[PDB]
Parts: C-alpha cells; sequence; structure tokens
C-alpha cells in the first residue's frame, strides 16, 4: 500500500508527527514499518502545556501514532499501481 | 576532381543514438531534481569488471 | 504481518521507556516480541513524586507502550 | 454467513445514523461494504454541539458507526435471505 | 471493494478526525486500512487555522469524509470544398419516371 | 457565392448546422459523418462506427456531442471535440428512421420499423418509454417545452402525445399519405410536414386544425424521407423534393425561390440560425449553401 511507502521515502528528512497522547514530536527520521513503528534522532518534543524536551533516540509504536507531517518534495513521488500478489509497490516490468 | 559534388547536399552529421524527445518514464523527472536537490538519497558509482 | 521489529540494537541495553497511565520504567533490554512484549531486568519505576523502587525483572506489554528511549547515546 | 450482507441490500433509502461520536446523520444510503463502509448522497449530518450542515457526499469509516434506524416500510424477512 | 474510494482521488476533502479536528485538501493515496494522504493540508480546530503540507492519517483516527470540491485540473475528412454553379435541368417531373 | 462541397462516397442523407452557426455535419449510406466549417469550408472528423448506414443527425444543444440513428438498430453518441465513441444506445428490433432532441441534450426520440416509439436519456443506455402503435413509423418531432412528442406515420395521422398522460390526445387529418419529416417552429406553436401526397402541410399545436397547404413538391418511387424546416425568423419554409428542386415558400401560400442544382433527388433542407444560408442534400453525394444577400 502507497500510504506506508511514502512514509519510508521520507527517511532521513525531518517529520513532525501527533500521538494519543497529546504530543508532537519532531526529528529526522531513521527506519520505519509496516506497523509504523519509528526510529528518529534529535527529537523536539512539544506537548499539550508548550513543554520543550531532548530525546537522543526514540522508538515507538503505530497504534499510538494519530497522523504524520512529511516534507513537500514528497508529492511528486511516484505512486505505483501495485498487484495481488505483492506487498511493496515498486515499480513493475512483467505480467501485471 | 569530379568526386567533390558542386552543390553541397546536406549531411546531418551522427555519431551515436539520442532521442529527439525525453521518453516518458514511471517516476516524473522534478521528483528527480528533487531528490538530485534536496536530500542525500542521491548515490554514485561505476560499474567495472 | 508480524513484522518483528528492529530491537536488536537495544539488546543488553539501558532504556526509559514509557507506557499507558503516563507511567515509566528504566531497565535492561532482554527480549522482544513480534508485537513489541518487551523483558526488562533491574526494572526500576518513576513514579510521579519521582520515587525510584526497585523491582527486578519484569515483563511489560506490547500494546501499552508508547515509546522507548536510550538514556547514554 | 454475514448480517453484513443484508446490509448490501440496503441500498437507496434514507436513515438517521448515530456514531460512538455521539453525532447524528440524516443521508440516502448509495453503498454498502463488507467492512461496512457506508457513502451517502444529500446528507444532512449534525455534531455533538453545533448546528446542523448539510453535505453532498458524506462516507463513513465503519469502525464509527454505532445504528442504523432503517425506515419503517422495509419488510426484513424478504431481505433476511440470501 | 474500493471502488468508490478510488472516485475520490485527487479532490478536495474534508475530513473529521476522532478528536473533532478536521483536515482540508486533496487526496493522493488511500489504502485498505483507510490511511488518507492528503496534499497541502490545513485543521480548523475549534476562528483558527494552521499550515502542515503532507500529511499521512491512520485508519484508527479518520471518522468520516466528504468532497469540498471537484477534481482539479479525426484531423481531417476526404471532404473538399468548391465555388457555386447552379445548371438548369431541360426535363421536369421526377428522378425514377421520365 | 454558393459552395457546392464533394466529399461523400455514396447517396447522402442528413445535413445539418449546429444550433450556434459554425459547423455542419453531414452522413448517409457512407457510414461515415463527416463535419463541416461555415465560414474555411473545410472537412474535420471522420466519425466512424456505426454499422449500418445513417438516417438521421442531431446536434446536442451543447454543440459538442453528435447522436445518430443507423439502420442497425444503434443510436451513437460522439464527441465533436475529440471524436471518440461515448455509447451504443441499443434497444429497438428494426431499421431507426428519426431523431429528436430537447433543451434539458438530455432527452432523445428514435422511431422504428417495428412500430415503436422510445425515449431515451443519454444516462442510461436504456429506454425510458417504449410507445406501441401499428404500422412501422418514420417521422418525430419533440416541442421546445420538453411535453409534447409528435408521431409520423403510413396512415397520414400525426399523433400527438404528451410525457406525463401517454394518452392519443390528437391527431391531425387531411393528410391522405405518408409522413416523411416532422418540424416543430422555433416557437412551439406550428409543425410542418411532407406527405407522399406532395401537401407540405402546416399545422397548430395548442384549437389543432391546418393553417396552410403548400402543394408543388413531388415524391415519387424513390421513396426517399424528405426534409422540411422552418427558417430562423420562421417566415420561410424549406422543402426539398424528387425534381432536384429546393421549393422555398413565403409561408403565406407563396412560392419564392426555386433554385436547382442537384443532379438527383433532394432530402432534407435546412437553414442557418441567423444569417441567411440553406443546406441542402441529396443523393448525388453533393451539398449546397444557397444565400441571399
Amino acid at each position: 500500500s502507497l500510504c506506508i511507502k511514502l512514509l519510508h521515502e521520507t527517511q532521513g528528512h525531518i517529520v513532525t508527527m501527533e500521538l494519543e497522547n497529546g504530543s508532537t514530536y519532531r526529528g529526522k527520521l531513521i527506519e520505519a514499518e509496516d506497523n509504523m513503528n519509528c526510529q528518529m534522532r534529535d527529537i523536539s518534543v512539544t506537548a499539550r502545556d508548550g513543554r520543550v524536551s531532548h530525546l537522543d533516540q526514540v522508538y515507538i509504536r503505530g497504534s499510538h501514532i494519530r497522523f504524520l507531517i512529511v516534507p513537500d518534495m514528497l508529492r511528486n513521488a511516484p505512486m505505483f499501481k501495485v498487484g495481488p500478489g505483492r506487498s511493496v509497490p515498486l515499480p513493475t516490468r512483467g505480467r501485471r | 576532381p569530379l568526386s567533390q559534388p558542386i552543390i553541397e547536399p546536406i549531411r546531418h552529421k551522427r555519431i551515436a543514438i539520442e532521442t529527439t524527445n525525453v521518453p516518458d518514464t514511471v517516476y516524473k523527472k522534478e521528483f528527480l531534481f528533487g531528490l538530485l536537490t534536496g536530500t542525500d538519497d542521491v548515490r554514485s558509482f561505476i560499474v567495472a569488471g | 504481518k508480524a513484522g518483528a521489529p528492529d530491537l536488536k540494537k537495544y539488546l543488553d541495553r539501558q532504556v526509559f521507556v514509557q507506557l499507558n497511565g503516563s507511567r515509566k520504567v528504566y531497565g535492561v533490554l532482554r527480549g522482544y516480541d513480534i508485537f513489541l512484549n518487551i523483558v526488562l531486568e533491574d526494572s526500576i519505576e518513576e513514579k510521579v513524586d519521582g520515587e525510584k523502587v526497585k523491582i527486578g525483572s519484569v515483563a511489560i506489554r506490547g500494546n501499552s507502550v508508547i515509546m522507548i528511549e536510550t538514556l547514554d547515546k | 454467513m454475514k448480517l453484513v450482507r443484508f446490509l448490501m441490500k440496503l441500498t437507496n433509502e434514507t436513515v438517521s445514523i448515530e456514531l460512538k461520536n455521539g453525532t447524528i446523520v440524516h443521508g440516502t444510503i448509495t453503498s454498502v461494504d463488507m467492512q461496512m463502509n457506508t457513502h451517502l448522497k444529500a446528507v444532512k449530518m449534525t455534531v455533538k454541539g453545533r448546528e446542523p450542515v448539510p453535505v453532498e457526499t458524506l462516507s463513513i469509516r465503519g469502525n464509527n458507526i454505532r445504528y442504523y434506524i432503517l425506515p419503517d416500510s422495509l419488510p426484513l424477512d424478504t431481505l433476511l435471505i440470501d | 471493494g474500493t471502488t468508490k474510494m478510488v472516485s475520490l482521488l485527487n479532490h478536495s476533502l474534508n475530513v473529521t478526525t476522532k478528536d473533532g479536528r478536521t483536515f482540508v485538501g486533496q487526496l493522493l493515496a488511500f489504502d485498505g486500512f483507510m490511511n488518507l494522504v492528503l496534499s497541502d493540508c490545513q485543521e480548523y480546530r475549534h476562528e483558527e487555522k494552521r499550515m502542515l503540507g503532507l500529511v499521512i492519517l491512520r485508519g484508527e483516527f479518520i471518522v468520516s469524509l466528504s468532497v469540498q470540491g471537484p477534481p482539479p485540473m479525426l484531423l481531417s475528412g476526404p471532404g473538399v470544398a468548391r465555388p457555386a454553379g447552379r445548371g438548369i435541368p431541360l426535363g421536369q417531373a421526377p428522378v425514377g419516371l421520365a | 457565392p454558393n459552395l457546392q462541397m464533394f466529399g461523400h462516397t455514396a447517396e447522402v442523407l442528413v445535413a445539418r448546422f449546429d444550433p450556434s452557426g459554425s459547423y455542419f455535419a453531414s452522413g448517409g449510406m457512407d457510414r461515415q459523418i463527416l463535419l463541416w466549417n461555415v465560414f474555411d469550408v473545410k472537412n474535420y472528423g471522420v466519425l466512424n462506427g456505426c454499422k449500418g448506414a445513417i438516417t438521421d443527425l442531431q446536434w446536442s444543444r451543447d454543440s459538442r456531442v453528435v447522436y445518430c440513428s443507423s439502420s442497425d438498430t444503434h443510436l451513437m453518441s460522439w464527441d465533436a471535440v475529440s471524436g471518440q465513441k461515448i455509447r451504443k444506445h441499443k434497444g429497438h428490433a428494426g431499421v431507426v428512421n428519426a431523431l429528436d432532441v430537447l433543451k434539458v441534450s438530455e432527452l432523445l426520440t428514435s422511431v422504428s420499423d417495428d412500430c415503436t416509439m422510445k425515449v431515451w436519456d443519454s444516462r442510461s443506455k436504456d429506454c425510458i418509454k417504449t410507445i406501441e402503435e401499428k404500422y412501422p413509423l418514420t417521422a418525430v418531432a419533440i416541442a421546445q417545452q420538453g411535453t409534447q412528442v409528435f408521431i409520423g406515420g403510413i396512415d397520414g395521422a400525426i399523433k400527438i402525445w404528451d410525457l406525463r398522460n401517454n394518452h392519443c390526445s390528437h391527431v391531425l387529418k387531411g393528410h391522405k399519405d405518408i409522413i416523411t419529416s416532422l418540424a416543430i417552429s422555433k416557437d412551439g406553436s406550428s409543425l410542418l410536414s411532407n406527405s407522399m401526397d406532395n401537401t407540405v402541410r402546416i399545422f397548430d399545436v395548442k384549437a389543432q386544425r391546418q393553417l396552410q397547404i403548400f402543394e408543388g413538391a413531388i415524391h415519387g418511387q424513390e421513396h426517399n424521407l424528405l426534409g422540411v424546416a422552418w427558417s430562423r425568423n420562421s417566415r420561410f419554409v424549406g422543402a426539398g423534393s424528387s425534381d432536384k428542386n429546393v421549393y422555398v415558400w413565403s409561408a403565406t401560400g407563396d412560392l419564392r425561390y426555386v433554385l436547382p442544382g442537384h443532379e438527383g433527388s433532394v432530402n432534407h433542407v435546412d437553414f442557418h440560425p441567423h444569417q441567411d444560408i440553406i443546406l441542402s442534400c441529396s443523393s448525388d453525394r453533393t451539398i449546397f449553401l444557397g444565400e441571399l444577400n
């Protein structure tokens, strides 16, 4: 599915997100998942209060994520057709 | 001498294949510049053997 | 499904977990799960007061987990 | 072997839908899916603690649907058959 | 199924979420979980606004969907003409008779 | 000028302007509708597909979509901008003979040799109504209101039907034989009609008696469906004949212009919506644009 591949493509860039917790996190993204796990660095948190903090490394659970906010160049990225028997989108030379 | 025409014929000297126009390809061209300009997605290398 | 998460790099290192109900825990990462159930040893609470109680070996549930941090680089 | 299959027959009628959110939605049904995701036509939806606002093409994330209040003219015995 | 959902693609949408917040923008990509991707997004928390950009929502978070606006955006046959002339027929009467 | 443009391979039947007055369409036995300009008189698209011969064109009142009435039951639909197919309105079990359109380009009426009138929506691909008479029908006209539909058959009896009632409200009388083309004025107040008796009569829409029987335009053995039109003012009446002559009337009961030019039988005469021009078609494979200064 495409909504997951877009995420994997923003690895490296800086990302903003929102959790069920209520707080938003901002930082460089290192790894993601099909679950919607994340692995980030140099995070700058900002809760409901406005309280800023620093977190060196973080892992997440996707279940806990509400929504992400992604860089602007990631709208020209390709959105593929996928297929019935494939996990990752990718381009497809073969039959279909 | 005879060989040399007199009215020169037009002659397009071509060495190698090239496409008159860009060939259309899946990923859009701006997104290729996006990568090339924006980030560390880019790599480079030499294929050898 | 069942993407076994990338927690190999945290094994046998200290952590600063956060869980549901704004409760959080420190511990050495022993083992992990498909569903992100965790095994922590030398578990210490961080109460809302700040009173730190030593517990020992502990198994935190996957569902609960919000996040997982590293104290030292 | 599902009660969901009966809702695929339901198409066309108007219903006031209640959600977990606590809203209320008058509108005609166009299509119903196996995962409960319904799409509506000519809708008048009202939010919990706000004035009613008309929407043309509403669609709902099935998960949120509490119950359909069906019209009184619809025969149940005929629809419960495959 | 998901036949209806492809029809919505590239329309400006109004998406209410479980929090109450409402996101707005075009729809680029769509999922089986109802993960939506949205372009040039704007929340309306309520007399309020914010600019985000590209937003990827989960399925858990989404409540309802609604279109704001519509989707944004034999050479020459044989025939030839001529000038005038308008010849007079000597005979009258129909075509087949004589 | 006059402009006698050539192009079709075989007998051409129908040729009409847009409602705007910027094109022709034409097409008969060729199985090819050929679009044209008015003001550098050149061809455009070869609308190809109809597997029966064409019997009637009509522009959509948007000036984009075109509708045919082939001899193989189809009624096709064409995007005049691009030139692609849209649909095949499959219905009748015989040869279609006439078409008519409304203001709202959405509704169409067709007329078979199955003795069946049928109203069509441009959205369903099926019949909305089916009015079965008895003897194969031939000519039809729908009013500007989108209410009254006029049917012309073999009895000489132009029947009138509404879309609400669907009852034999009225029947025009005094036409001995065959109807080849009905035509409602730009008012909605009077018909025209070509009979095989050569009496090119006008009728009333609302009391419902005759007005003026015109006489002098012969049909014969050919058995083509000849046409009639109302001019943009509704002053002049333009009836073609199998005598190779375009008999234009004065609408007061006076023959003014009788211009020959064709070498074969004439079919469907027309008028331009504003400037005084006459489209005249004929088996001959030719077409004229007769003017008045």
